[PDB]
């Protein structure tokens, strides 16, 4: 816990529009309680290719 | 593959039966190896029923 | 080969190659071009093969004869220099529409830079 | 007309504005062969197929389902990192490769009948037997990753060693450097053993002096005669070496 | 099913295709009358034994056709502002985009000034005049492009030659209007002296 | 960044562009033949001696090129490739063993900035390097396998320019005799035929002091030894004459074009053409007689250009390609000629033929005798490409 | 002991939900952020007063249909920027630093689907992956060379799913579906060897490509602990503490209860139990439990929705004084819970893309 005080750490920033993406999805996450639901819009990840499954071997 | 470049022959050698791989026909550089498994031909399409070359004509 | 075929002699059927394109510049790309169709209209007005200018008037001329000459803009405003038309021509030269082929060399790059891109972008070499 | 296709599930169709002329494009073919070149090249990405009409022409399209839509350049660079995938900024090592696509063209009569790669070198990129890792173009020869004998093994045998009970330590350790050095070169025949042996002596025999086994040694050289596998002069010159 | 998941499968391969014919048209990867199916376009043989010296003689004609020459040493009057204070020109120099920079540089320079009327409408004042020199160069004009005007008072901007290698302006007179940061306008004639 | 953005989205684009181009390769072109190398070289060139092999297609090629790299050696290389002579002979159209090799490897220094072959012996050759020194070889007399020594032996080199450039030339008259250019603003000559065993590095024969900047390309007379000429950066090639007094004072001199200029070529038939690119996207042409006037002009390029050279057995020919990845074909007989509205919408008259088949940018170009119509092209991506067009273009 | 449902939320995607960590690397006063990923897609969450949760930035892979499974908080000494990496079915890693937008350092090479995301606590360039494949291949991240690869010929014939760092980061603890449970010694003397070179290698330096060890040899294992799927372990300090279908909890330690866990041999076979705080209702595997940041408290949710807390004071399974909490509304399937970094707040997440948090009445 000594070091985690000496490390500082970058607090969270929110979510701001694209103009560019202005067509990606929204989700509307929904409160189970009295607290009302939050959207954001959603942000597509990266494209990776796929290697076929294999078993560790030597 | 049912026509592959290789094939598979049990050897016998210093009293400890191996199986020796060797290509049926000359290879150039870069060429995928392949060799019969020798299943039936019911287990053939249940596991190998991919051979990628169709007839010319 | 004598009897070699057409480049077709590769299989029935094949696992997918994975694609080399990505989703999320196709959006990118979309709202691009939506944009780009709102000041050019080319899937619109233009049917896709050409784009319409919308006339605008920035100065009027008149000469010692009845000669009365505007100077004509439109609306892109990537396009081309501003040209010396009569008042006979207002009203006729109103909506112009160009073909792809006649735009000139520099709009390529105004319209979109994604029409051509100088990957080198710099004299990192020759 | 022109037939868009789902499986059949769903089903859309156009008319043609003004014949021969091509829907993307936008150009005027002009002649139904030309239509039908036109369309099969300029958009591989779709399937063009002629399906007949009451007037003469219906076209039906549908996407590739296996078209062939991907990298063509170095396959190296889709593996790179962002940022340095696509680089151009100097030169990159790949395998020569070749190929030819034309003999030469047909060059045969425009006809409606005429409708319903000669590769070399490498071709692909290649990964690291080992661990799937990536293998980049500059070692193409040092990647056997194989030798006469794999790490593992030699940790794995040493560790049945010292599984047995009835062996003391002094004649336990001389199981395991005999034992190494063998699988270190993969001798086979009768010739070698009585050569590999003044390979051995020499190669440790300094380290025989270490670990006091040069006694225990003795015995298990007196074990190869009793196999028949060693001669009497073998035995002479590992004392020479030993001391 | 539904047709909207039916087009949804297919705007990628169509939106894409779309961008291509954009590109295409513009920057093309082939001659399509190159195309042996659409043969009509260059049917016409390909005649190798044509003279080329010839194209000294046909061009020389040309040049004697459009020898080109300008009036000389701008002049201009001024007449009153129109709006529903003074107002200022500038004169801007365009040169094209060499091989290091990455875009064309273009310079400003201050030409002149006037004390222009609040909006003087009619019956203003007793007839002033700003003089120009032989700023313009044929030869700088063929190292870098052709010149422009900026006024300010409020900006506008007026250009005065052409790639053609003809001058766009005469001795007529000209009215321009003004944006700022029909609506402001300023009214002026040119002539040469 | 967006710029950096875009530029992701190009490479989908330029991977689209090859894909379209290959799949229509095989009905616009009569020839395919496409090699990958290992290394990037700057500049590559046919040997001017070709030999048939009797009974086989396959004729019998061969390539003179450079290497570039990283921070690996690099080495002097001629490759050897088998092309078909006679096309009803349809591997695809020869034997499975391959038609293209490598042969032989020379120690380099740098990368070939500019490397051409003497006309009297083609198997003396002079190579430009980053290095001062232009390094001169002969590949019959150093061995084939490259030396692991690292030791190089650019044998006879030329001295003369202080720093590296690029323009290279030899005299076709006289026997050993070159022009080369650099950042130096000056022209450095030499008299191989005169050079004794001098110490194995000659020093200039000729300095000459004309352009303002940097000179980039400098030509003989393709038909007379005395005349020659020299461009720069200057936007304005500069013509010389030999026992000129002053090397500083020009015969002739003109701007040519609104950028940068850095390339020459004279036509080998008529003594009278010059035909000259430039960066802003344009070629152009002039007289030796007039040199006031613009003959013509070419536009059709999108980007800068560098590489300008003339058709063999056809003197209405002329070809180049720069950095927008084209390359256009342009008909000087058709200058002006009229056409219809779609010949129009495709290109001018006088615009032949264009090719643009290759991914990544390509910085050389180049035929060889006996085949007019077949050209080999150096990109960027290490590709080799050699291909020919149909013959209905050209009748 | 003491909590209560105080906030409750609900992905609107529906999908199942998976792994969800709480930012221990951070500050005081940093807000208290933690994330949660689901199907394809990753978000995160900051707890606040009077129960609030305000949504914060959510991706999607709308590129890969695969369901992720883990995920874990990142910090890049670098930047000081903190990050977070993810994998799931497809085994591929992708890495995302919010600050930046999106994620630049990805990782393939793994076969099957990973199934295990957890960093070294000392370095964070240190990350190692187990997935379908056996494999317990971890990445040097601000290097991006693969990292010495545990188990293999000798390793697990079974998947792995669990793993651990202790305390310190001197061992790691893993086992799976195997019931094997084996530990490999970081303090290898030869591994530092590697991670030494490992964090200044370049493959431009010289053309000899990076070795990566491969080790077959754990410290110890077992199979004798448990007859059922084993789905949960952790380091609990100098015991192991683990899970499995059935609805058992068995804390242990090896050998004898003398044995050391550094001074043991690969030879040792013998375990002493000492584990007993059994549960019910949870005969599903693929479950996962989570511990508070000083190693104190801890909860375990339920098939059936019902949380089971327990702590480690002089509490101990000689008696097992269970602290079962309950909630009527959360009853459908706990998939994932998470402490934070403090015993006041936790945050569990059900099966059904519901989020349950819960707050403690200290």
């Amino acid at each position: 816990n000594q070091e985690w005080k000496q490390r500082r750490i970058q607090p969270v920033h929110i979510l701001t529009s694209v103009s560019s993406l202005r067509g990606t999805r929204e989700c509307s996450v929904t409160s189970d309680l009295d607290f009302p639901t939050q959207v954001i819009p959603l942000k597509t990840l990266n494209a990776v290719a796929s290697v076929p499954i294999m078993y560790s071997w030597s | 593959s049912v026509n592959p470049n290789c094939y598979a022959k049990v050897m016998m050698v210093n009293g400890d039966h191996r199986i020796g791989i060797f290509a049926k026909r000359a290879i150039q550089t870069g060429e995928e190896l392949f060799f019969d498994y020798r299943y039936s031909q019911a287990d053939a399409l249940k596991y190998v029923g991919i051979e990628r070359e169709m007839e010319i004509p | 080969n004598k009897r070699r075929k057409l480049k077709n002699k590769r299989r029935r059927s094949l696992p997918r190659p994975h694609d080399f394109f990505d989703a999320q510049t196709l959006d990118a790309i979309r709202h691009r071009a939506i944009c780009f169709n709102l000041s050019a209209h080319i899937e619109s007005l233009g049917k896709g093969h050409s784009v319409v200018f919308h006339s605008t008037v920035i100065a009027k001329r008149k000469e010692d004869s009845g000669k009365i000459k505007l100077l004509l803009h439109w609306m892109p405003e990537d396009i081309l220099p501003d040209v010396w038309v009569n008042e006979s021509e207002r009203h006729q030269l109103k909506t112009k529409v160009v073909h792809l082929s006649k735009l000139p060399k520099d709009t390529a790059l105004l319209l979109d830079p994604n029409i051509y891109r100088t990957m080198p972008q710099k004299r990192l070499k020759r | 007309f022109y037939q868009f296709l789902y499986n059949n599930n769903t089903r859309q169709q156009t008319e043609a504005r003004d014949d021969l002329h091509c829907p993307w494009c936008t150009l005027n073919c002009r002649k139904l062969y030309s239509l039908l070149k036109h369309l099969k090249l300029c958009h591989s990405r779709f399937i063009f197929n002629y399906v007949y009409h009451p007037k003469g022409a219906r076209i039906d399209v549908s996407i590739n389902e296996c078209y062939d839509g991907s990298y063509a350049g170095n396959p190296q660079d889709i593996h790179r990192q962002p940022g340095f995938a696509f680089s151009r900024n100097g030169p990159v090592k790949r395998t020569p490769i070749t190929h030819i696509l034309v003999c030469r063209p047909k060059r045969t009569k425009a006809s409606m009948s005429e409708f319903l790669t000669y590769s070399s070198g490498h071709n692909r990129l290649y990964f690291h037997s080992d661990t799937c890792l990536p293998l980049r173009p500059q070692e193409m020869e040092v990647d056997s990753e194989d030798e006469k004998d794999p790490e593992w093994l030699r940790e794995k045998t040493i560790t049945q060693i010292e599984e047995f009970s009835d062996v003391n330590e002094g004649e336990k350790e001389v199981m395991k450097l005999w034992n190494l050095h063998v699988m270190k070169h993969g001798f086979i025949a009768d010739n070698q053993m009585n050569h590999a042996c003044m390979l051995f002596v020499e190669n440790y025999g300094q380290k025989i002096i270490k670990k006091n086994l040069c006694r225990n040694f003795m015995l298990h050289l007196v074990s190869m005669h009793d196999f028949n596998l060693i001669s009497i002069m073998s035995i002479d010159k590992a004392v020479t070496k030993l001391r | 099913a539904d047709h909207e998941l039916f087009l949804q499968a297919f705007e990628k391969p169509t939106q894409i295709y779309r961008f291509l014919r954009t590109r295409n048209l513009i920057a093309p990867i082939f001659l399509h009358r190159t195309l042996t199916y659409m043969s009509h376009r260059n049917s016409r043989t390909n005649i190798k034994r044509k003279t080329f010296k010839v194209d000294d003689m046909l061009s020389k004609v040309e040049k004697m056709k459009g020898e080109q020459e300008s009036h000389s040493h701008l002049q201009l009057t001024f007449t009153g502002f129109f709006h529903k204070v003074t107002l200022e020109v500038l004169l801007v120099k365009v040169c094209h985009k060499k091989r290091k920079d990455v875009s064309c540089p273009i310079r400003q320079v201050p030409t002149g000034k006037k004390q222009v009327p609040l909006n003087p409408d009619l019956n203003q004042t007793k007839p002033s005049l700003a003089v120009s020199s032989n700023e313009f160069e044929p030869s700088n004009s063929h190292m870098v492009k052709s010149y422009s005007l900026l006024f300010r008072v409020f900006v506008a901007q007026m250009t005065v030659f052409d790639k053609n290698r003809r001058l766009q302006l005469l001795d007529g007179e000209y009215e321009v209007a003004m944006q700022e940061m029909q609506g402001p306008t300023l009214q002026f004639t040119l002539r040469w002296t | 960044k967006e710029a950096a953005f875009d530029d992701a989205v190009e490479e989908r684009v330029i991977n689209e562009e090859y894909k379209i181009w290959k799949k229509n390769t095989p009905f616009l072109y009569d020839l395919v033949m496409t090699h990958a190398l290992e290394w990037p070289s700057l500049t590559a060139q046919w040997l001017p001696d070709v030999t048939r092999p009797e009974g086989k297609d396959f004729s019998i090629h061969r390539l003179v090129l450079g290497t570039h790299t990283s921070d690996e050696q690099n080495h002097l290389v001629i490759a050897s490739v088998q092309l078909p002579n006679d096309d009803a002979q349809f591997g695809g159209f020869g034997s499975v063993s391959g038609k293209i090799e490598i042969e032989i490897k020379i120690n380099h220094e740098g990368e070939v900035n500019r490397a051409r072959y003497m006309p009297q012996n083609p198997c003396i050759i002079a190579t430009k390097t980053p290095s001062s020194d232009v390094l001169v070889f002969d590949y019959t007399k150093h061995p084939s396998k490259p030396d692991p020594s690292g030791e190089c032996n650019p044998d006879l080199r030329l001295r003369g320019h202080q720093k590296e450039g690029y323009g290279l030339s030899w005299n076709p008259n006289l026997s050993g005799h070159l022009l080369s250019a650099s950042d130096d603003h000056t022209i450095c000559l030499w008299d191989i035929s005169a050079v004794p065993k001098e110490g194995k590095v000659v020093d200039a024969k000729t300095i000459f002091t004309g352009h303002t900047a940097v000179v980039e390309d400098v030509s003989w007379h393709l038909l007379h030894e005395s005349l020659f000429g020299s461009v720069a950066d200057d936007q304005k090639l500069m013509i010389w004459d030999t026992r000129s007094n002053n090397t500083s004072k020009p015969s002739h001199s003109v701007d040519a074009h609104t950028a940068e200029v850095n390339c020459l070529s004279f036509n080998p038939y008529s003594e009278f053409i010059l035909a000259t690119g430039s960066a802003d996207k344009t070629v152009a042409l002039w007289d030796l007689r007039n040199l006031k006037l613009k003959l013509h002009s070419f536009e059709s390029h999108k980007d800068e250009i560098f590489q300008v050279q003339w058709s063999p057995h056809n003197e209405t020919i002329l070809a180049s390609s720069g950095t927008d990845r084209r390359l256009n074909v342009w008909d000087l007989s058709k200058i002006g000629e009229e056409q219809s509205p779609e010949d129009a919408e495709d290109g001018p008259p006088e615009l032949l033929f264009i090719h643009g088949g290759h991914t990544a940018k390509i910085s050389d170009f180049s035929w060889n005798p006996n085949e007019p119509w077949v050209i080999c092209s150096v990109s960027e991506d290490n590709i080799m490409q050699v291909w020919q067009m149909a013959e209905n273009i050209y009748n | 002991y003491s909590f209560k449902c105080v906030n409750s939320l609900k992905e609107d995607h529906n999908q199942p939900l998976f792994g969800v960590q709480f930012n221990w690397h951070s500050k005081e006063g940093d807000p208290l952020v933690f994330a949660t990923v689901g199907s394809n897609r990753v978000t995160l969450y900051e707890c606040h007063s009077q129960g609030e949760i305000r949504l914060l930035q959510s991706y999607v892979d709308a590129d890969a249909d695969e369901n992720f499974y883990t995920c874990a908080w990142t910090y890049d000494s670098n930047t000081s920027h903190p990050l977070l990496a993810v994998a799931g079915s497809r085994g591929i890693i992708r890495i995302i630093n919010p600050i930046t937008m999106q994620c630049i350092k990805h990782y393939v090479g793994h076969g099957n689907a990973i199934n295990e995301l957890k960093f070294h606590p000392r370095d964070p360039n240190l990350l190692l992956s187990v997935s379908k494949d056996h494999a317990l291949r971890l990445w040097n991240i601000q290097t991006d060379t693969l990292v010495a690869i545990f188990g293999g010929v000798e390793g697990h014939r079974d998947e792995v799913l669990s793993a651990d760092y202790d305390l310190l980061g001197e061992k790691i603890m893993s086992c799976g579906m195997d019931h094997s449970l084996k530990l490999w010694r970081i303090n290898s003397k030869r591994m530092m060897n590697a991670i030494k070179e490992s964090y200044d290698y370049n493959p431009n330096k010289t053309n000899r490509p990076f070795i990566s060890q491969k080790i077959h040899f754990p410290d110890f294992s077992t199979r004798d602990i448990h007859r059922n799927y084993v789905d949960c372990v952790r380091w609990l300090g100098d015991l192991i503490l683990s899970k499995s279908c059935e609805n058992a909890i068995v804390c242990w330690k090896p050998g004898k209860m003398e044995d050391d866990i550094d001074k043991i041999k690969p030879s040792e076979s013998n375990v002493t139990i000492l584990g007993r705080f059994d549960y019910s209702q949870c005969d599903i595997w693929y479950m996962r439990f989570s511990m508070d940041f000083w190693q104190k408290m801890l909860a375990l949710g339920n098939q059936v929705g019902k949380l089971y807390v327990w702590d480690l004071e002089v509490e101990d399974p000689h008696k097992a004084k269970c602290t079962t909490l309950t909630h009527h509304k959360c009853g459908a399937a706990i998939r994932q819970t998470s402490f934070s970094r403090d015993s006041s707040i936790l945050i569990a997440v059900c099966d059904d893309a519901s989020i349950w948090r819960w707050d403690r009445l200290r």
